[PDB]
């Protein structure tokens, strides 16, 4: 047991929206499983705390000076079906370096044993720019094993999934961390179902699931939960159901193989028109 | 042991047979150390041009670099203004380090501040350190104005210098009126001259900017002096001194030659005498402006140029005889002033040390290193001696300048085997006094390790370092010589000539062996 | 004198203090009194500077690569960031060595990754490796390397960790990636912590496995002495005298080898407290290896601390100890003889880094004199209770002193002789007040032990009475 | 004339697409503008271009070795309506650190003059995430004297529009630039329209723009074109045209307001139901 993986994908394609359902539907499958936010803003975890919380690390640890004097109890909650939760402090946009923040955080949960527990998962809902190494420390070393790239059949969520691809490259050949697949979040493009896999096969992953555009997911969203949690009797829920068995159930984990601009453009124009 | 009536310190005492014993008896036993042959091989190896070679082909490694970050020399940079204190926004840690930098090369106090940013701070931006740290500075060290530079830390996380500044005033933590030129000072970008030229050129715009309406050229009837990077005391003076002694209403931008040598009377002096808020503010209206050190004081140039309509003269540091001649009559153009036949007496008198001393000089090779601007200058005056500047080293140096001084080479004899080398550090010229062989070297302290070197391979084989430039550590005092003008250039002469001649005196002190050449005359 | 006075003088330094920085200052101002054992004391230590205040604090980096890991020898050591750190920190701490500076020993030079604006933007670290592999070329005989991270390094966030892992493997050499970005924690202290971590993550553990090396009954070692002018070894030749075996001197005239050798050790000495107590306790608790302070900062101190080590062995050491003691006594004896009267009841104001000012006490009374007052940059409050014990009870404390205060105290304190470090010396020497660096020893020799205590009573003598002191005012003035 | 703005917002709402869209409109009014794109990935100018430039300023200063051997004519290309357009360069995800990037590129165009000229408006496409001071740069003393936030009713979009107003605040008070209003980039949200609304007014400021969501923006962006190059006819197309006008005849600029996280939740319940 025991599977930390990593969510990237374009900026606000829903990663963290979908890995706090994702979650959601983990936790009623009876799996222990912690998130932990690698997001400036703590909204990482909102559906799950059915608040925002204000107890991120990095503000904790201001409060108590040094890191060093942070102490787990005091930036870590547990929320909807018992799945704990901890989100990286952060400044405010504009100022201060919210890179390191990560790097100082989850160096914080490593050493407070954190993830040693009994966790079936863990998530690291990073923030969909990763600017810098610092936002890349969830695939470091001994972090994630898999990741999980959000996007949909747009041409700029698709570069950003390709773009995101290449970094990733450099952390598969010095670890062991793989790109399990890709979450297509749909925001109803045109051929975006043939998109999204026809770029999954061009890196070499596969398109984990593709998420349907559903209202209920803001209209629970609103209400401070995940749609399992506000109808678990919608169809989003089982959406959200089968991508959980999905990724469960993934043994596929590559290291993701980049193509050229050119390469892109082409399979945008074969797969994205009519 | 220690005999109460001569102890020895460390040096004699660790020769002691009981000490040398113990320290054999470490190494055989603990230290797992290469055996005396396999070190004195690699030694051996380290001086040929097999590995200088693979040492010129580095792109990564820098050894034993002949430069400091830009904060260092934005710190000197506010130093020279009257009752100014240097902010380093950005970690504690360096300005420590800038402080004790400086106090071991003028054997003085630096007063230097920071705002001590830390984690927290970094990750959130310390726009709160700055707010603080103004109102804290100003109302304990009581300064009339605040200068500040940056760390990396800072720079790398953008924090707005003039935002936090700004919104440090408006919020009243310190006066809006309250004069806090500030600068942008990487230390990852250029070098610590780069951030003088930085700070400085913050400071013109603060006072002038603005102001800029009523300012005329030349209604003050004085001539800008701008230093830049200068760690000689001497240096200073002996510009003022030709000033005045021309009668050249003058105006030294960046004057710290008061702040750098508080008298010791039982009292401390934190701030002394320096370049007045009202000087830098009455700037524009000058006839023009001089930069004594032009290499490194480009930002400054278009800021004068563009801003104050200036048309700054192109002129080398006044180095040397040639060199000094054209500073002197340049400032005579503009000043209208003629050469008093003191001045033209003084640089009479230099021609007469040249030509007492041109026999011992006359062929020599040196090996020289420090800031672009004094080195090309040394290398002028060497050419003037007669003597070949065979390795020009200057690590912060670049392009342009490496052809100046090429150009420089190209029009004198002298110059035939010379090689200006940029972006090089003190190991490569390591290597280049092993392989090509000088007959000493001027430098920073840093260069006693490499006579250490060289002498180690064998005493022919050891090149003695001649310490000018920054910075001088172990020899006290020499912070107060000048390498400016024909005063400049008369103690550097001395100072070459004797260096030789002591080296030789050495080598023909060997009684019945060497000692039929050790001349009373020479 | 007096608390009352004393107390009234740090209420008076802190009046130009804006509220905010005089809250927090009165916190780091206190009156000695001895029995009390705490923070209780109004002594709180080991926090945040405050901005502005022109403290005399340092960073991490200095914590790591300066005190700690710089003076390992046969190892070279990366100022991995900007030019600067390794500059203004290459050779400025004397931490002595033995070796051929450039072929096997490295301490000397600056070795660094010069990061320039490129570096930054795309992150250095593909220069690191490349560097690494000219390190390995030019200076084939390196037993080990190690990064010690500046403050770009940690915002950026390099992998450093990896970069050395790799290239480790490869090159099979020993790698060490050090975290210590200058504003990671409060000054130096954390540097320690960190370094410490380090060496026992990355070097310690290496030969757990290995069990070649012959041990004996009296194999010791000395762990916090960076033989600073010769330091370290004019106390491990007291030790080494009385019969034991210093197997590793901790960052001393250290080479990684016998750093490795340590986990063999009987039994360790810990000299400063502040810098090695935590590999100290690691090394307890897993190799069982016991631990032990103590002082050799004049006579009295140094017996003392000799008889309570020669104590934790058998007979054949604890006689061997007493000849030495007995050996050394007519040297110290006759060096208090002729240097305590001349010395005797001078006053003496100190402010150091995180031992010294409390360990250099004993020395100083040894030679009649009274140390008024004292402080530490980065000490912890586990040094200042520690500290209690040897200040005469009123005496005056402070924790991160402020320069500014620093001054005032020392204008109504008066002292005879003041001790701290570059930044302060010509200061007060401007002001007349006989001063003496005690960092650096003012480059003067070893202080620990009995020979060295010769060199310290010397010095204290040299520059406090020195005649210089008198003609500081000049005739025509009053 | 030479207006100063800057585009800013949640990550992937949509300110690359808009503000290229909108600058075409804005080129089609015969005003003259140029964009700088402050994203690592160079994707602020491929609609103006019809190819995503390789020609970054950092990537083209690390060519020349120091930035100050850079020559504008090597990174400055002109594309559709005469729009000029440059690309602060950047590291890929996960390396590196993009903010100073951003820093040195925005001092580059500074000093080489570029903003000099005769422009109308000058755009910063900044990234969705700003994470540090470097992202701010934008927002600095003398550079953009406008910003304009886009965003959609979607509840994490609202609350990243407010967490950046905050930022704006540090910034507006130390100089001039101010807040000219939020331009709603439409992602079918409930009530959307009144959301944005209650949002900006909130906020103090007002709700430029109500961008719709259509597809046809999507079969632009695949052909490398803004809607407005792609078909002029397109609805889409006046909506843009609309969007220019509002922003040239826009004199509404403010200090944001930012309202608290419960005051956020309050506003969701109230204007986010039904
Ligand atoms: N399948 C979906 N249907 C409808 N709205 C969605 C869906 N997935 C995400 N959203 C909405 O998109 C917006 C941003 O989601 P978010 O997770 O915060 O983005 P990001 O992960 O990239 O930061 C929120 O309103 C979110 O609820
Ligand atoms: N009004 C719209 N209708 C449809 N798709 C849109 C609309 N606006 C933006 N998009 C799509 O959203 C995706 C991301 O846009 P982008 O500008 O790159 O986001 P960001 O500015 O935040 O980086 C692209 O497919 C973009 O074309
Ligand atoms: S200021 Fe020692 S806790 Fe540390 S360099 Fe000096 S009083 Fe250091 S005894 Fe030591 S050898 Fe030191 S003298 Fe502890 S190592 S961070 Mo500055
Ligand atoms: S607190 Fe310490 S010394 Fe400072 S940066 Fe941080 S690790 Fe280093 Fe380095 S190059 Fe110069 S001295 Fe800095 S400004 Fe950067
Ligand atoms: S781009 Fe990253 S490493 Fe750089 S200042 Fe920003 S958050 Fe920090
Ligand atoms: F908050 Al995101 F991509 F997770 F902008
Ligand atoms: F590329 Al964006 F917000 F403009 F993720
Ligand atoms: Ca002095
Ligand atoms: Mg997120
Ligand atoms: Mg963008």
């Amino acid at each position: 047991a025991m599977r930390q993986c990593a969510i990237y994908g374009k900026g606000g394609i829903g990663k963290s929206t979908t890995t706090q359902n994702l979650v959601a539907a983990l936790a009623e499958m009876g799996k222990k499983v912690m998130i932990v936010g690698c997001d400036p803003k703590a909204d990482s975890t909102r559906l799950i705390l059915h608040s925002k919380a204000q107890n991120t690390i990095m503000e904790m640890a201001a409060e108590a000076g040094t890191v060093e004097d942070l102490e787990l109890e005091d930036v870590l909650k547990a929320g909807y079906g018992g799945v704990k939760c901890v989100e990286s402090g952060g400044p405010e946009p504009g100022v201060g370096c919210a890179g390191r923040g990560v790097i100082t955080a989850i160096n914080f949960l490593e050493e407070e044993g954190a993830y040693e527990d009994d966790l079936d998962f863990v998530f690291y809902d990073v923030l969909g720019d990763v600017v810098c190494g610092g936002f890349a420390m969830p695939i470091r070393e001994n972090k994630a094993q898999e990741i999980y790239i959000v996007c949909s059949g747009e041409m700029m969520a698709m570069y950003a999934a390709n773009n995101i691809s290449k970094g990733i490259v450099k952390y598969a050949n010095s670890g062991s961390v793989r790109l399990g697949g890709l979450i297509c979040n749909s925001r109803n493009t045109d051929r975006e179902d043939e998109l999204i896999i026809a770029l999954a096969n061009k890196l070499g992953t596969q398109m984990i699931h593709f998420v349907p555009r559903d209202n209920v997911v803001q209209r629970a969203e609103i209400r401070r939960m995940t749609v399992i949690e506000y109808d678990p009797k919608a169809k989003q829920a089982d959406e959200y159901r089968a991508l959980a068995r999905k990724v469960v159930d993934n043994k596929l984990l590559v290291i993701p193989n980049p193509i050229t601009m050119d390469e892109l453009e082409e399979l945008l124009m074969e797969f994205g028109i009519m | 042991s220690q005999q109460v009536d001569k102890i020895k310190a460390s040096y004699p005492l660790f020769l002691d047979q009981d000490y040398k014993d113990m320290l054999a008896k470490k190494r055989d036993g603990f230290e797992e150390k290469y055996p005396q042959d396999k070190i004195d091989e690699v030694f051996q190896w380290t001086t040929t041009k097999e590995y200088q070679e693979l040492n010129f082909q580095r792109e990564a490694l820098t050894v034993n670099p002949a430069k400091a970050c830009q904060p260092l020399g934005a710190v000197l940079c506010a130093l020279g203004f009257e009752k100014t204190m240097p902010y380093v926004h950005g970690s504690q840690g360096c300005v420590a380090y800038f402080r004790s930098y400086f106090n071991r090369h003028f054997r003085e106090p630096v007063s230097c501040v920071s705002d001590s940013m830390t984690e927290d701070a970094a990750v959130f931006g310390g726009q709160q350190n700055m707010k603080d740290g103004l109102q804290n500075c100003k109302a304990t060290y009581k300064p009339d104005m605040i200068a500040v530079s940056t760390t990396c830390m800072a720079e790398v996380i953008g924090d707005d210098l003039n935002a936090f500044i700004n919104n440090s005033k408006k919020e009243g933590f310190i006066p809006d009126e309250f004069p806090v030129p500030f600068a942008h000072t990487p230390s990852f970008v250029g070098s610590h001259v780069t951030g003088w030229d930085n700070m400085f050129e913050g400071i013109a715009r603060y006072f002038t900017l603005k102001s800029m309406d009523d300012k005329v050229v030349g209604s003050n009837k004085k001539i800008n002096i701008v230093p830049g990077f200068e760690t000689y005391l001497g240096n200073f003076r002996v510009i003022k001194r030709m000033l005045s002694e021309m009668g050249v209403g003058y105006s030294l931008l960046s004057d710290p030659e008061e702040v750098l040598d508080t008298p010791a009377d039982g009292q401390f002096r934190m701030y002394a005498g320096g370049t007045t808020q009202e000087e830098m503010k009455d700037a524009p209206n000058a006839l023009n402006t001089v930069l004594l050190q032009p290499w490194h004081l480009e930002k400054t140039k278009k800021f004068v140029e563009g801003t104050w309509k200036h048309e700054v003269p192109k002129l080398n540091i006044p180095m040397g005889l040639d060199w000094t001649d054209e500073f002197l009559m340049k400032v005579s153009e503009i000043s209208g002033q003629p050469i008093p036949a003191s001045l033209t007496k003084e640089r009479g008198r230099l021609v007469d040390m040249m030509t007492d001393s041109h026999t011992w000089l006359h062929g020599k090779r040196f090996a020289l290193w420090g800031d672009p601007d004094f080195v090309m200058g040394l290398v002028k005056f060497l050419l003037e001696l007669g003597c070949e500047p065979v390795h020009i080293l200057c690590h912060n140096g670049n392009k342009r300048w490496k052809k100046a001084v090429d150009a420089i080479l190209a029009a004198s004899p002298y110059g035939k085997n010379a090689t200006v080398y940029i972006g090089k550090d003190l190991w490569h010229l390591r290597s280049l006094v092993f392989t090509d062989k000088p007959d000493f070297m001027i430098g920073n302290s840093y260069g006693k390790f490499i006579q250490r070197d060289t002498l180690h391979k064998g005493k022919e084989f050891e090149v003695p370092l001649i310490r000018i430039g920054f910075p001088i550590f172990d020899r006290h005092h020499l912070h107060r010589s000048t390498t400016l003008g024909y005063e400049g250039a008369m103690q550097i002469l001395t100072t070459l000539v004797n260096s030789i001649l002591e080296r030789l005196d050495e080598e023909t002190r060997g009684m019945q062996a060497t000692d039929y050449n050790h001349d009373l005359v020479r | 004198m007096s608390r009352e006075e004393v107390e009234s003088l740090i209420q008076e330094v802190l009046e130009v203090y804006p509220e905010k920085a005089r809250k927090d200052r009165n916190k780091h101002l206190a009156v000695n009194d001895p029995a009390v054992t705490q923070s209780k004391k109004c002594i709180i230590s080991n926090k945040k500077s405050q901005p502005g205040l022109m403290t005399i604090r340092g960073c991490a980096y200095a914590g790591s690569k300066g005190v700690v890991w710089g003076p390992i020898k046969d190892m070279i050591h990366i100022s991995h960031g900007p030019v600067g750190c390794g500059q203004y920190s290459r050779a400025g701490r004397r931490n002595y060595y033995i070796g051929t500076t450039g072929v096997n020993a490295f301490v000397t030079m600056n070795f660094t990754s010069d990061f320039q604006e490129k570096d930054i933007v795309f992150g250095g670290d593909k220069k690191l490796a490349k560097l690494i592999d000219e390190v390995e070329t030019l200076f084939p005989l390196n037993k080990g390397i190690s990064v010690q991270s500046e403050c770009p390094i940690g915002l950026i966030g390099d992998d450093i960790e990896s970069v050395s892992k790799v290239k480790g493997a490869e090159l099979s050499k020993t790698i060490v990636p050090v975290r210590c970005e200058g504003f990671r924690g409060v000054s130096q202290s954390l540097g320690h912590h960190i370094a410490n971590d380090a060496v026992r993550d990355w070097v310690l553990g290496k030969r757990d496995e290995d069990t070649t090396f012959a041990s004996t009954p009296y194999d010791v070692a000395i762990i916090g002495d960076y033989n600073i002018g010769g330091d370290a070894w004019s106390s491990r030749i007291l030790l080494e005298e009385m019969g034991l075996r210093c197997v590793a001197q901790w960052s001393g005239d250290g080479s990684i080898s016998e750093i490795e050798l340590t986990p063999k050790v009987k039994l360790n000495l810990v000299h400063c407290y502040r810098s090695m107590n935590y590999i100290s306790r690691h090394m307890e608790e897993k190799y069982g290896i016991p631990w032990m302070e103590y002082n050799f900062f004049g006579p009295t101190k140094t017996i003392e601390s000799l008889r309570a080590i020669a104590a934790k062995f058998d007979e054949s050491i604890q006689k061997k100890c007493e000849e030495v003691i007995a050996k050394y006594k007519p040297e110290w004896e006759a060096v208090v003889a002729k240097y305590r009267p001349r010395l005797e009841g001078k006053r003496v104001m100190l402010y150091i880094g995180g031992l010294r000012p409390r360990h250099v006490i004993g020395a100083y009374e040894d030679l009649g004199m009274e140390v008024v007052g004292t402080g530490y940059e980065f000490a912890h409050n586990d040094d200042y209770d520690r500290t209690m014990k040897e200040m005469g009870d009123s005496t005056l404390l402070y924790d991160d002193v402020t320069g500014y205060e620093f001054e005032e105290f020392v204008k109504r304190i008066k002292p005879d002789l003041i001790g701290s470090g570059i930044k302060e010396k010509f200061i007060f020497q401007k002001m007349g007040i006989p001063f003496r660096e005690m960092h650096s020893w003012d480059y003067s020799g070893p202080y620990h032990g009995f020979d060295g205590f010769a060199i310290f009573a010397r010095d204290m003598d040299m520059t406090l009475n020195n005649p210089c002191w008198k003609k500081l005012q000049a005739p025509w003035e009053a």
